[PDB]
RNA sequence: AGAACUGGCGAUGCGGGAUGAACCGAACGUAGAGUUAAGGUGCCGGAAUACACGCUCAUCAGACCAAAAGGUGUUAGUUCAUCUAGACAGCCGGACGGUGGCCAUGGAAGUCGGAAUCCGCUAAGGAGUGUGUAACAACUCACCGGCCGAAUGAACUA
RNA sequence: AGCGAAACCACAGCCAAGGGACGGGCUUGGCAGAAUCAGCG
RNA sequence: GCAGUCGCGACAUUGCUAUACCGAAGCAGAAUUCGGUAACCCUACUGAU
């Protein structure tokens, strides 16, 4: 209803530090750094005691308030990625054809290659984005673990890996071949 | 616009007032009062406790409603110093009125104990481990001859909700390692309690303890830490 | 339902528009009244299509007896057609068929869910009666199969006249 | 196909590792998809969609009233 | 389609309407100064990209009658309620014994179905809203019990 | 290479839109490049 | 169309009278179906100075 002023609070743990430009927010911590940009969100930052930040919008409408409310979650995601990190474990299963997942640095862009899926001769691969690392889970057969500090990048890579190996218009229930997200959490989960 | 989107009705303030009136009109006809924070007790256990002495009046409801009925402070105390009971009660609103001996009642409360599932924040009674093969209803803690294999219907719940590496082999839930849920004395989380409830294993024992006691005619409060 | 389908098939400026609306609505009303036969047709079609491929003219061997004692394993071994072998009260509710070859000759083995009426047992009884086959009745000497040997013998004797 | 193959495969191997999650996500998205379809799909299709939505709303109201009265 | 009265046309210039005889003003000698009607004041177009209060992203809006109704679009009002004895929501816990009520019956025990919807305890539990297993099993919403904090949900008008 | 008409002619030849009935010279737009021969499409 | 069940009475209601790409249907494979992206004349015409 055209609120005069709305604000949301963000708590920054002592383990990390924050630097606010006009609309560029940089977070630094033990696990790395992030350089997020909120140029399109149009919100105002305000420090309290170097540990509490306020993201505010004045005279904003319902849409502006809704957009502002996402700033707190976005900053919390960056802080969590910087401190603990984000990890996704995806187990790939097959009916008859063994789905082989391999990592080869072809062209240098850490290409993840999936071969023999559904018996298809075509090789399906996705270029791993910067910042995210990948590995094979130990003692967990046919599982790939992705780790990183950027939740957006990690989740996008995980989604792309699952989408590039979609079954070719076959029965959903019968052809279970594919890759699915078995678990999601933090690298140094508490 | 854009706002967020059975045959049992709500009780509400009418039932709250009914309970308050019942407490007010029934407290004065007894000798001893006990307050207990029965946070997690199964319904059969509660029924057993109630029937242990049919002559004792059980009372429960909203914490604030019971506090108001007993008198929030001295200004509204139903009996002298009775507001101390409301002040010192902070957990669940278990309450009992009785005429039996205070010593006998407290001894019975201390002695009472029943098997149950280990609740969160409690120490693990034993290093519960689901075997490295086909899982069973009892979590493999007993021989397969006396145990029944788990059905695949709930396999997704184990896989995702409980976060364990379960998989389907010929329609049977199986894991590839002796999956330990907790070690001896480990602090249990909600996942462990849910797993134990699913397996139907009474992991630990629970005994109801009185938080505070009150004598009516003397109109006096007292502490009884029968843990 | 078939008769209703046949009946529906055989039944079919401003004044012209009204006549066109009359015809369209009459067809729509006929279709709507045909909803029950159409609903039955869809349900029966969703099950009839994948029915067992029984061939009476082929060399058929039937496995019959009381509920599954484990004889489903014998059929699963003689023919590659996988069949449930779980030992609960009634394993299957329909005919299970499996093809194989012997001495360069084709054979098909058909299992019976169980004979103790019920439609499940009636289907197997009718198949045995109306289909040429060589039949194998199963009994148990051990604790398996639940039912008594005397009851099994009585059932066998009662079924003997037509089997 | 032994008269039950579709159910046998499900009961012996189960659905996708995240089929339930995908179905839940689709059900959640249906709330906004209904509005998207109402705004889009102009013409005879839009008129039919509006009529169907009105009929469904009337049926839901009648069912709710009957359920409440059955008390 | 028919009776009937008033105003333009007829016999009619002029201003504006992109343009239209029937739309609004205005009815006419040749000229100058000044003030206006209707219509306009971003350019073509002479005049403020004037001031003040709000609404709308329209994916060919808006400047021009079939449509009652729908939209998890947006923005304001009326009627009910619950509220510091705790507004909605979020998280955890109980969610009962008789009972596996009776029957169709190899099985419908709460969930393939019919009649009923029985009583006891309460803080509350439907002979059960669904998932699902061959039936049991397990989860469960609505009903209640613990942490968080205060206005919220429903039915209508516009 | 020479001689040498007739018919016809208010006046000429780029289109879209509206003109609530007719648009070819009314109106709003796009554009129009002098002059000039040929195959008929 | 008429009639009826629901002071005017909104939906239900009973009587007679091409290819290609997507989600699905009980899609085992193939094939099939449903819903979407929707497939002697003006101006002349063209060659050319």
């Amino acid at each position: 209803m055209k609120y005069i002023q709305t604000e949301q609070q963000i708590e920054v743990p002592e383990g990390v530090t924050v630097s606010i430009k006009s609309r560029i927010v940089k977070v630094v911590g033990p696990r790395g750094t992030l350089t997020k940009n909120l140029k399109h969100i149009d919100v105002t930052f305000t420090k309290v005691n170097n540990q509490l930040i306020k993201v505010a919008v004045h005279n904003g409408g319902r849409k502006h308030v809704a957009a502002l409310r996402t700033v707190k979650s976005l900053v919390d995601n960056m802080i969590t990625g910087v401190t603990k990190g984000y990890k996704y474990k995806m187990r790939y299963v097959y009916a008859h054809f063994p789905i082989n997942v391999n990592i080869v640095e072809k062209d240098g862009a850490k290409f993840i290659e999936v071969r023999n899926f559904l018996g298809d001769k075509k090789i399906r691969n996705v270029p791993v984005r910067d910042g995210v690392t990948i590995e094979f889970s130990t003692n967990v057969k046919d599982e790939i673990v992705l780790s990183g500090n950027s939740v957006e990048d990690v989740s996008q890579n995980a989604a792309d890996l699952q989408q590039i190996c979609r079954v070719r218009n076959k029965d959903i229930r019968k052809f279970l071949d594919g890759i699915y997200v078995s678990h999601k959490g933090f690298i140094t989960e508490d | 616009r854009s706002k967020r989107s059975a045959q049992t009705d709500k009780k509400g303030r009418e039932n709250k007032e009914r309970i308050f009136d019942e407490v007010r009109e029934a407290l004065d006809t007894y000798r001893y009062v006990w307050v207990l924070h029965l946070d997690d007790v199964r319904t059969p256990v509660l029924q057993e406790i109630r029937t242990s002495w049919a002559g004792s009046k059980l009372i429960m409801g909203k914490r604030k409603v019971l506090q108001k009925a007993l008198g929030e402070k001295r200004e509204e105390e139903y009996k002298e110093n009775l507001y101390q009971l409301s002040k010192l009660c902070s957990g669940v609103t278990g309450l009992l009125f009785t005429d039996e001996d205070v010593n006998t009642v407290k001894e019975y409360f201390k002695s009472y104990v029943r098997s149950d599932y280990s609740r969160p924040n409690t120490k693990a009674p034993l290093t519960f481990t689901i075997p490295e093969g086909i899982v069973y209803s009892r979590g493999g803690q007993i021989p397969a001859e006396e145990d029944v294999p788990m059905i695949h219907s709930l396999e997704p719940t184990m896989r995702n909700k409980f976060e364990i590496p379960t998989k389907i082999k010929a329609g049977k839930i199986t894991i590839d390692s002796p999956y330990l849920v907790c070690t001896e004395g480990e602090k249990l989380d909600v996942r462990q309690a849910l797993i134990l409830k699913q397996f139907g294993i009474a992991a630990s024992e629970f005994k109801v303890k009185v938080s505070a006691y009150y004598d009516n005619d003397s109109s006096t409060v007292e502490s009884t830490n029968i843990n | 339902s078939l008769a209703a389908i046949s009946r529906a098939k055989s039944l079919v400026l401003f004044q012209c528009k009204q006549l066109k609306r009359a015809a369209l609505g009459r067809m729509a009303t006929i279709v709507k009244k045909l909803r029950d036969p159409l609903a039955y047709l869809e349900q029966v079609r969703q099950h009839i299509g994948r029915l067992p491929s029984i061939d009476p003219n082929t060399r058929t061997l039937l496995i019959c007896g009381y509920p599954n004692v484990g004889k489903s394993s014998f059929l699963r071994c003689i023919t590659k057609s996988d069949v449930d072998v779980q030992p609960y009260a009634f394993t299957t509710k329909s005919l299970y068929v499996g093809h194989f070859d012997y001495k360069y000759l084709r054979f098909q083995a058909i299992d019976t869910p169980g004979i103790l009426m019920n439609n499940i047992e009636m289907q197997s009884i009718y198949a045995i009666a109306h289909l040429r086959s060589c039949v194998l009745y199963f009994m148990d000497l051990s604790e398996q199969c639940g039912f008594t040997i005397e009851a099994q013998v009585k059932l066998f004797h009662s079924i003997k006249p037509l089997f | 196909p032994q008269n039950d193959y579709i159910e046998r495969h499900i009961k012996q191997h189960g659905k996708r590792l995240d089929h339930e999650e995908r179905k839940r996500k689709r059900e959640a998205r249906e709330s906004h998809k209904i509005s998207e379809r109402a705004q889009k799909l102009t013409g005879w299709k839009g008129k039919q969609f509006a009529k169907k939505r009105y009929a469904e709303k009337v049926s839901m109201r009648k069912k709710i009233k009957a359920h409440e009265q059955s008390k």
